[PDB]
């Protein structure tokens, strides 16, 4: 229900999600991501949501849990290729104010100077 | 033609998806837009997820119950559990990996949201969507 | 992990599809083949259609009830109604636009089929499928 | 849920089904087909099931109701592009003995001498 493809480019962790993100699938994501943040010098996180077909507040929670981590190292959280539905959750929750939204992974990486 | 459906299932996280699918399938009979269907699926997910992780504390023996009454283009969605309940409803509606957005999303996507709860009794969330 | 689901809905023909979809969605958690899923969907359709047209004589006020218990890879499917019932069960299982194939299909696709009925009480069909 | 495309070629009625055929959708089919049989000299019926994704015993009933009609005019019932699932219903019910099954509409029409 949720495929996770990770990749590191310098101090940026690229998280590519495919499928649906809810409380049921969020756990495997949290574990996988926090593992990377522990055994690597990551300052930023690019969340590629182009292949994500669904997300609820649990998706916002896992993102927000990471945001706190990234904020601790002075880095930035970037989400890209966001669906209108997911964009609706970011506006309504004000997350659009603390997390940058970009068109796609390339522009997101460019914004972080790693492309 | 007034159609109704009632679904009960084990308090397991994999059933979150199952609940979204089922309610959407039933609401489809009204030919709603993709956005309306997404909204319905999302609020069902919020309420059902709340019952599971908050109401039953992830205990799979708990039973999550849903009711969908469709009448005159109006969707009456009710999600309930017989879990631990909420001490102060008002406080809980206010925005650990918790986003605290659940009720706000339900309130925004739906046209009406009524929450009823009693400690060690359970919780019932009544949601209503107008205009197919 | 033993998962269960219970669905009740108005005795309307459009819900035949809804019932197929829902039960299939729930059985999917076991990763069954397309053929196994088709079989499950079909027997659900037979039983649910029987409840609607025979049990309630197409009266939408009747309530069709379904239960799906999944335990140890085994699927326990139960379809019931509180309709008019069947006088002689044995005779009815024997193969107007009626095909008279309903029970035979259920019996062939499933590994076990138990039918219980009582005039003016209702009918309950218990089906079991082994081997995911 | 069930699209019905009809066409007459001589004394043969071609019924092309798309979608799902059950008790709910069978009624519109019965009405449409019996109307054609009443206002036309039809002796045969070719049922194209290539685009049909589902069928239960109600589908067999509507077919069987037609078979009786066709048998009255000494004609033949032909079903083509049948899925393995539907083929399973024809074997199990013995319908394969009184109704001819062909690979596709063209061979079915050829078998009827109208192509
Ligand atoms: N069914 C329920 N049973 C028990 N507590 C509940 C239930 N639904 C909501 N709550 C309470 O309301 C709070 C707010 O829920 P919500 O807005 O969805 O945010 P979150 O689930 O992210 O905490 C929950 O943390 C919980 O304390
Ligand atoms: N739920 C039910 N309520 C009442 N009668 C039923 C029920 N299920 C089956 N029956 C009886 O059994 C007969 C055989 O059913 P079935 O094998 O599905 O064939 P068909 O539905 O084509 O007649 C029905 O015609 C009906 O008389
Ligand atoms: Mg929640
Ligand atoms: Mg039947």
């Amino acid at each position: 229900s949720l495929a996770i493809d990770l990749e590191v480019k310098q101090d940026v962790l690229i998280v590519r999600l495919s499928g649906e993100l809810d409380h049921h699938t969020a756990e495997e994501l949290r574990e996988q991501v926090t593992d990377v943040l522990e055994n690597r010098a990551i300052r930023h996180i690019v969340l590629n949501l182009g292949q994500l077909t669904f997300m609820d507040s649990s998706g916002l929670g896992v993102i927000l849990g990471r945001y706190k981590q990234i904020k601790n190292v002075g880095g930035q959280m970037v989400v890209c290729a966001v669906s209108p539905a997911v964009k609706r959750l970011f506006d309504m929750s004000g997350l659009f104010k603390i997390i940058r939204v970009e068109a796609d992974e390339q522009f997101a990486l460019q914004a972080l100077g790693v492309a | 033609m007034r159609n109704e459906m009632h679904l009960q299932f084990s308090a397991r996280s994999e059933n979150e998806s199952f609940a979204r699918v089922t309610v959407a399938a039933f609401v489809a009979q009204l030919d709603p837009t993709m956005d309306e269907l997404t909204e319905i699926k999302t609020v069902v997910s919020e309420a059902v997820t709340n019952a599971i992780i908050h109401g039953y504390n992830n205990d799979p023996n708990g039973i999550v119950s849903i009711s969908v009454i469709i009448e005159d283009g109006v969707v009456h969605l009710t999600v309930r559990d017989e879990g631990v309940g909420i001490p102060d409803i008002e406080e809980a509606r206010q925005p650990l990996e918790r986003s605290g957005m659940g009720f706000t999303i339900m309130e925004n996507f739906m046209d009406e949201v009524i929450v009823e709860s009693e400690v060690n009794k359970g919780t019932t969330v009544y949601l209503k969507k107008h205009g197919i």
